[PDB]
């Protein structure tokens, strides 16, 4: 169990395993191996709704263990869950199941309304969101080994993940530039902890690992996400709501893989069909 | 000059990375290796840990063309190449076995440790442990009881050819005694544990070592 | 020079000394002796100015430290002195001087007015002021080695102080109360660094000596003080502006050795003059 | 006349000359001479006013180039003057009249409350006030030679110099960090030129000399912004209206030319005086 | 049943009071002594450390009730005492001298070490050091290579009686050798330095023995 | 390792500094020398363009214990010095002269150069000039019709000493021909114009090797 001996450093270590990589959001089996299939490090699962159900406002929540269990047996890829903030008991749920990676998400219905999870309490390593450095350091505070930036989930518009990722970068260079004696104000400001402003300052980035999310559609947006500087990419909608999930799965990986190379994602655009209709109705 | 290259198309690299540049050493030069362009400046090359089923895949564009360089490089011109955590996997001859991950597999691995090996046996992420080891070698680098980081790893399960050199073991209690943890064969190393998240920079210094002997050749 | 080795411990060491103790604000040698002549464990030195220049706004800043070589040489108690928020070079050279505490004080003109001092690059310990918990700890996050409240300086009227010392004292007393979980949220509502919130929670109480100041113009307002859980005060014009500052010190000395025992409090209060005057213009 | 051929790369190269140094405000010849002999590079010279004359609000306007010519021939180190802003025929005058360095001034009434001088047209180098980098860039822009910080002029209030001074030195250093595509739209915010904004981005630093200005009354206000990376200092109330000018003056100067050294400014402090007065009615 | 009082008009007590309690002596009580009522119940006092013109005008209190009761204490009933830091001066004969600081300054001491001892001569209070330290007993707390936390301390200058015994010195590489960290008369013991500041309980289980004896007598 | 100094109480160095960097010189170390602990490092010392009346006041301090040190250093230790704008000055024998600004005056002048030299002559400071020069050498350094930054310079008037080598002049179309723009006199070397205003470093360069030989003596 907890973690903040050397397991930490342990979490960390496992972590960095996933950089370079695409995590894919699974409804089903089948989803779970076209994802495999296209080269995604892992996939993330979730409930399973018809488009009807869509309409209402039902209350999301961790999924069932057992549809869990019966997508991890037909694939060897990594395995993430959600659950909703605030809700340890889902969290400890969960850990029990030994899935690979937690993510206290705000896309789940939040269970309690001032307070995250104490993610040190797990030896399983949290995933959670951000729109900038403070709330970024206070989820890492808590105990997060992984972030991820929020986007606006289930959109298809990359725009509010762009800006999430701009506002944390220009933060995080500018804390490196500021002296020794400014950076309390700052700490102030950010309402985050002292100690790891210090030492985003001495690793002149983000102390984990820092995923995009939210939005991502074609693999030009995926790219762009990567040439700002993001370790990783989470895809759900842009892949499963597209004309041909299979082929912009795969390519949406090799775009990540090569984000720098602009002659690689011409060939992965060519005749990738439609992509996710989207909404921008902020 | 030496010229080591680290494939990036995914996994743990920038450690990997950081880790041979923690050897401090003058002549070495590391590189991120994406393609055969890349490929072609390498004296020696290590494909790390990640996924496989993956970093097989981002070798697969354009009609396997990286693909086939990497088993050109590996068997033809014998270059150094180090197979760590996924990158092991990759370079065995039989890999245990792809029960629907099957797609183009028997081409799935590059070859060059002819050695059966096991995808992660070992439950799931939530019980990856640490390890010391020991050593068959009178390299300079290894030296005291040395650590490692068996993270989720892979299980050999079968040495397959003389040629195969079992390089270091270790004893378990709950894995049995005398597990395989680094294998070389020639011009490749293989390794199941993960070298890149221990301090001690031992296999890297010793990788290295290869790498420079091989140019002497 | 500077601290976070153990000269901190042993700055927070010499600190401790000062428990039970008055500091009382100076003008000249004639009151340093009065001071000394009372029991005060140590002498704060102020500015002299007249009553026809204290109507002006003039800008006050730290003292010539020619008159506190003077002041200093002729009584063998406590020498402190102030300094402007964020001036840090008026802190340099008073520590050069080997002052034995420094004040950064919001009595004084705020020379910079966002940052505070970076009070780690000093030998010479700090005091500075607070009038709740969040404030305090960054006070000490920042490298101070004593807080006290700062009351309503110069109005001898006690309100203000008694407040600021009710604030500090419930939310350490609730926080010690909170579960794990929570403490988080704690952090962040409190703007304080969790590190010390946490050693606030093991210790029970503020993790720095810690004084009254503000207002003080009567044995009984400092005793009062003193029964609230403080360690000590500090007193200026409640001595100096009475009718008999002599007879004044030494009672208040004496209030705060025996602040528990009404006989003595009592006592010490007879014939005691005309206290002064004050100001209740919020 | 005019500038922008190389006679610029001529301006810049004479005000280089004046880093490191204290540029003094005289109102008479024994002002001056005090100036001179305390080791100032040069004097900016007043309009000389009673006290009685003060209370009023007069329209201050550049002072009478007679005045310049008898304070500039009892002295051999560099002579500044003051032209309202905007005021180009002012600065016409003065610069058929040969001095130094002209300040387009806000302590002087407004002229135009619209432009600024066109500097650009004139031999004679100019030094601007700002407050923050845009307007810096915007004076720069215009052909300024020099920039100060505005401060607070008379108040002997350091706060306000302070401010900024930081401002100026963050919005540098952030700018410094973004990337290529980001430089546009904060040029807008700025509302300053892009290819000032790269120059800087270049240099690493504002691109011409750069003192602080107003509300220096003590040597260690001065270090204090000389630590804080300013090229130098003008001084003018903080000086005459303090107790004693020449020795105040002069260690003005010496904590300028030393301002690392905490043994030096405490030395040069020691018995100094009373400072000015002052003022806290913002 | 050993009641053992520490002076708590100021000065830095309830370390002095929890470093006894660190004894974990099942018979040993620990009170504050601030009045004639409180120094009635005690076996043994310790005056601490703080400042001394502070807490001898706490004892100046009614006409010097509580100075008079505890010269009668260390003089008469023969009680023990420690005087630590400030103690330590308020025990001693000759207090190095009182320029302005005088006030009824000749009783200012309460006596008992007969010694001549300096006010802190070291410079302020960012110097004060720590030490280790040397042992004339042969009482079995006392033992490796101890440490100290001489912290703006006095100095002894003086020894004035063959009665004086020094218990223990040390030498600086700053102040000379063998400066008087410690020294025993009678009933009164006197510590220039702040035992109370470090981990060790050497010097409290001293004391405790002394009080217990005195009983015993 | 060769360390040349820059006098840097006041006046423009960072630029002088930076001209020196700009050499590019691997053995060449520059510092600023702003006490006499600084100055005792230095194998060579510029004393840059600035304000004099300030410069020497800066090293009026404690009694004129730099100023001391610089006479010590240029006149008995015979190291290399070169005087710039307000240091050629404060090199020279005669200085010309000072009416009112006289305060210790006499020992005002370092020393150095056996020349009279007259504050900057030239009107104010909106009439400073640029030039080409020419020059009385066989150095490497000065090659082609070079610039100068002569910005309200002084002018020296007299030569006093056949010691005194005229190593650049130029002829001006407003203060005659055959104006002194450089001299040099055994460890001394004295320019009027700012070397650090224009691109080229010709004058750095010169000073180094002087400075380098000095060493080598």
């Amino acid at each position: 169990d907890y973690a903040d001996n050397d397991s930490i450093l342990l979490k960390h270590g496992w972590c960095e395993m996933l950089k370079g990589g695409v995590i894919m959001d699974v409804k089903n089996v089948e989803q779970a191996k076209i994802a495999e299939k296209a080269g995604a490090i892992g996939v993330m699962i979730l409930e399973n709704i018809p488009s009807e159900l869509r309409n209402t406002d039902g209350v999301a929540r961790s999924v069932d263990p057992l549809k869990i269990e019966e997508i991890r047996k037909c694939i060897s890829i990594n395995v993430l869950a959600k659950v909703r903030i605030g809700h340890f008991v889902e969290a400890q749920i969960l850990e029990e199941l030994k899935v690979d990676m937690l993510d206290e998400s705000e896309v789940l219905t939040m269970a309690d309304e001032y307070n995250h999870i104490n993610k040190h309490k797990f030896k399983t390593p949290f995933v959670c969101g951000c729109t900038n450095l403070g709330e970024a350091l206070r989820r890492i505070s808590e105990g997060a080994s992984m972030i991820r930036t929020k986007g606006e989930a289930g959109t298809g518009n990359i725009i509010e993940a762009i800006k999430h990722i701009r506002t944390v970068n220009n933060e995080i260079k500018y804390l490196c530039s500021l002296d020794e004696s400014e950076v309390y104000n700052f700490a102030k400001k950010l309402r985050a902890p002292i100690d790891l402003i210090l030492l985003t300052r001495k690793l002149k980035r983000l102390p984990v690992v820092n995923f995009a999310a939210g939005g991502i559609a074609t693999p030009a947006d995926a790219a762009m996400c990567m040439q700002l500087g993001m370790d990783g990419v989470f895809v759900g909608s842009g892949i499963f709501e597209s004309e041909n999930p299979q082929k912009m799965a795969s390519s949406i990986v090799m775009a990540v893989s090569n984000f720098n190379n602009p002659k690689i994602l011409l060939n992965v655009s060519l005749g990738l069909g439609k992509a996710m209709h989207g909404n921008t109705a902020a | 000059e030496i010229t080591i290259g680290v494939l990036s198309l995914q996994g743990d690299f920038e450690p990997h990375i950081n880790h041979f540049i923690k050897l401090q050493i003058p002549s070495l030069n590391i590189i991120q290796v994406r393609n055969v362009h890349d490929l072609g400046l390498c004296d020696g090359l290590v494909i790390p840990g990640g996924e496989s089923t993956t970093v097989r895949r981002c070798c697969a564009y354009e009609n396997d063309t990286l693909y086939n360089a990497l088993v050109h490089f590996i068997h033809v011109l014998k270059k150094p190449i180090w197979g760590t955590c996924a990158g092991c996997i990759l370079l065995s001859k039989n890999v245990e076995n792809i029960k629907l991950y099957s797609n183009f597999g028997n081409k799935f691995s590059f070859g060059g440790l002819d050695i059966t090996i096991c995808r992660n046996f070992y439950g799931s992420q939530n019980d990856s442990f640490i390890c010391s080891l020991n050593i068959i070698s009178d390299s300079s680098a290894f030296k005291k009881d040395l650590t490692a980081a068996c993270i989720r790893a892979p299980y050999i399960r079968e040495i397959l050819s003389d040629e195969v050199k079992v390089l270091a073991t270790f004893s378990h209690e709950s894995y049995g005694p005398n597990i395989i943890a680094a294998v070389e064969q020639n011009n490749c190393l293989g390794t199941v544990f993960n070298p890149e998240l221990l301090p001690h920079t031992a296999f890297q210094q010793y990788f290295y070592e290869k790498v420079k002997n091989y140019k002497y050749s």
